[PDB]
């Protein structure tokens, strides 16, 4: 019995642009979920409060 | 008078609800209940 906020898959997407077994599966799959909400939210923690050069939007 | 076959709540986040619905069967069915009385109260039933 897998938490729910963690079932389905996650991954973190990074993009340039010029514009403006059965259960090994599962509790991998919910590992990768919750590790790629802890990137995140470390990233958009250090968007929104960190002051650096050229500000982001989250 | 009417029946209230289905009774759904559309609002939805799968963020505060962790990836679960807004609102249990139960207080689904308890609004269904709610509904289903005050139009048994026999006034103009749809504004109510």
């Amino acid at each position: 019995q897998i938490p729910s906020d963690l079932e389905g898959s996650a991954y973190i997407k990074v993009s340039i642009q010029k514009q403006a077994p059965h259960w090994q599966t599962k509790l991998e799959a919910a590992q990768n979920v919750l590790l790629c909400k802890e990137i995140f939210a470390q990233l958009s923690r250090e968007a929104v409060q960190i002051k650096s050069q050229v500000p982001h939007i989250v | 008078p009417w029946r209230l076959l289905k009774l759904e709540i559309l609002v939805e986040d799968k963020e505060t609800g962790d990836g679960r619905a807004l609102v249990h069967s139960m207080q689904i069915s308890f609004i269904h209940q709610l509904v289903q009385s005050r139009l048994f109260a026999d006034e103009k039933p749809l504004q109510d």
